């Protein structure tokens, strides 16, 4: 009803049985009111971080809301940027292609928007140059 | 009409059905535009009974030709005519007598013929008949429609091995029929017998419905407001809570009082319940900003109370040790469905309706937490 | 440049790879460079490259080895078949498509 702590406890319990009881995961991550946004940190992110088709849409729409509410998750953008340099080889091998697809599964515009935060704080010369090149490629007049 | 039925019954070798269809189309040409809903006209009911059920306006009358092969040929010709009639009037007159009462002496044979003809028409890709089948339960009795649809589904899948894929393809091509079959599936999923437990083909059909029939459910919800405890049949395709409660409690209720089929399929039943819950949550998310109205909130119409009562009846005898997990899962699934439905904004009460309904629900930690 | 030295160096690379089977990245580098020198005109170089592909390989490699069932030099063909056999012995599940290729070689 309105017991936000009970909602968080139910979300945690559903996360505990997430590998088996997937119905409670959907019912808890999509449970409005109470500690809904508080529970949308590992429940929704689990679908977002999944290797299935969920990452195509959930990560490009639900992770953006979390980033707006709290922009503290830059690991995905950094990992994608690192994998991008090494993704130009072993195309015939299935593992390299799978890793490259997992890195690039997120939308290009969403990935650039998320990595703009790292770009502003890119103290490293190589990181700053890579960020500037990515910004120029995405938008030549930026 | 007795005279028209007798006149059209002659020449059963692919000519009687054509004449009957022509006469019915001539009679109901205005009816095709006035109100082409799934209703049975008493004028062409006798013709349909005579040319298909081998029974004229009198129940004890002489059958048309020798029946059997001649009756089969007439049924095939009538199905071909109705599918190509391009009007819902003829198909509705032919098929609607199966479950919607007609108040006729020969209404039982006419109903059997209409059920066979509707099954053929669905298999003969007669889109108007399948589309009107959704409207059939909107104002006619729902129990009879559910029974007829369940019988047709069982004939397609259980009796005919491998034809279930054709039924799923038709349901994809006729989403109105697929949505109308959700209530029939829920009625046939009481877990009181082995057939009540869905098979692998039934699971595939359910997956197909979850993928496609949800759009039909949303379209129906947009067509008319979501009413709470509608007249005799709404056919809203929202029996998710009852189906989930039955499927989760299948290895418990079935074992309490066949039992082995539901007990060994605990993983399959859980997967089907999870898929149904996911489909219901997706539908609720789609029908969340849409004008789905309040008042009712969760789609129960007292079916949640019947499911809770059914679970509680078996929850005291042999459930606490053998299948306590199944009962807990059923209660949690019902509460989760209620909460997710309230998450769409339809249920404008965090604990008012919950205290009104969920207070009498059985004991479950997950369900109690979800409710409160 | 020379073919004998190239074949002997491929033998050395095979020895190093067999000395470090738990190392993965090393074996991917080794199979890549074996594929690179797999088109040499010397049958010995192709033999050693196929031996590398047989002893070392992800478990694509079957197609690469399968391509050399039609090699003009018979001993390169034997080396390719032995490489596929050694891949199978290492635990790889060969494809049914190898059956028709082997049937021609009988």
């Amino acid at each position: 009803m309105s017991a936000q702590g009970d909602c968080e406890f139910l979300v945690q319990r559903a996360r505990e049985l997430v590998p088996q009881d997937l119905w409670a995961a959907k019912a808890w991550l999509i449970t409005a009111r109470s500690l809904y946004p508080a529970d949308f940190n590992i429940q929704y992110e689990m679908y977002t971080i999944e290797r299935n088709a969920e990452r195509t849409a959930t990560a490009g729409r639900l992770l953006y809301d979390m980033f707006v509410n709290f922009p503290d998750q830059p690991v995905v953008w950094r990992e994608i940027s690192i994998i991008t340099s090494a993704l130009r080889n072993d195309s015939q091998d299935k593992q390299t292609q799978f890793l490259r697809s997992l890195f690039e599964t997120l939308p290009g515009r969403v990935q650039c928007e998320m990595l703009l935060k790292v770009t502003e704080q890119c103290f490293n010369t190589l990181e700053r140059s890579e960020m500037l090149l990515l910004l120029l490629r995405r938008f030549p007049e930026t | 009409m007795s005279d028209i039925r007798h006149s059209l019954l002659r020449r059963d070798a692919l000519s009687a059905a054509k004449e009957v269809l022509y006469h019915l189309d001539i009679y109901f040409s205005s009816q095709l535009q006035s109100a082409p809903l799934p209703i049975v006209d008493k004028g062409p009911v006798e013709l349909l009974e005579e040319f298909v059920f081998q029974v004229p306006k009198e129940r004890s009358a002489q059958p048309k030709r020798l029946n059997s092969l001649q009756e089969l040929q007439l049924l095939e010709i009538m199905c071909n005519y109705f599918q190509e009639q391009t009007k819902d009037s003829v198909r509705q007159i032919i098929f609607s007598s199966l479950f919607s009462p007609q108040g006729n002496k020969a209404d039982d044979s006419r109903m059997s013929l209409l059920g066979k003809l509707v099954s053929m028409a669905v298999a003969v890709c007669r889109i108007p008949v399948l589309e009107c089948a959704a409207s059939w339960l909107q104002r006619t009795p729902v129990v009879y429609c559910v029974r007829l649809a369940k019988a047709l589904v069982d004939d397609y899948c259980c009796l005919v091995p491998g034809s279930i894929q054709t039924l799923k393809q038709i349901f994809s091509a006729s989403p109105r029929f697929c949505c109308q079959f959700i209530t029939s599936v829920t009625a046939l999923y009481d877990l009181s017998s082995d057939d009540l437990i869905p098979p692998m083909d039934l699971l595939e059909m359910i997956v197909t419905w979850i993928f496609e029939d949800p759009r039909l459910i949303l379209i129906t919800f947009l067509n008319t407001p979501i009413a709470a405890n509608l007249p005799i049949g709404f056919l809203e395709l929202t029996p998710l809570v009852g189906l989930i409660r039955w499927c989760v409690k299948a290895p418990l209720a079935y074992k309490r009082k066949g039992v082995g089929m539901d007990r060994d399929s605990h993983l399959l039943y859980s997967k089907l319940h999870l898929s149904v819950l996911q489909v219901l949550m997706t539908l609720q998310l789609h029908l969340t900003e849409k004008n789905l109205y309040g008042r009712l909130g969760l789609i129960l119409f007292d079916h949640m109370v019947p499911l809770v009562e059914e679970i509680n009846r078996l929850a005291d005898e042999l459930n606490p040790l053998n299948a306590s997990q199944e009962i807990e899962l059923s209660l949690d699934r019902l509460a989760q469905a209620l909460q997710v439905a309230m998450a769409s904004g339809a249920l404008l009460c965090t604990r008012d309706d919950l205290r009104t309904l969920c207070s009498r629900l059985p004991h479950n930690n997950l369900l109690q937490l979800v409710i409160s | 440049k020379s073919h004998q030295v190239l074949a002997q160096l491929l033998d050395t690379l095979l020895a190093i790879g067999t000395k470090l089977p738990e190392n993965q990245a090393i074996q991917m580098r080794l199979v890549d460079v074996a594929c690179k020198h797999l088109t040499d005109t010397s049958h010995g170089v192709r033999n050693k490259c196929l031996q590398l592909l047989g002893n070392l390989g992800s478990l694509d490699v079957q197609k690469i080895i399968g391509d050399y069932f039609s090699d003009q030099d018979p001993r390169v063909r034997t080396a390719a078949i032995k490489a596929m056999l050694q891949l199978h012995e290492r635990g790889l599940k060969l494809h049914q498509t190898i059956y028709n290729q082997a049937c021609k070689l009988l």
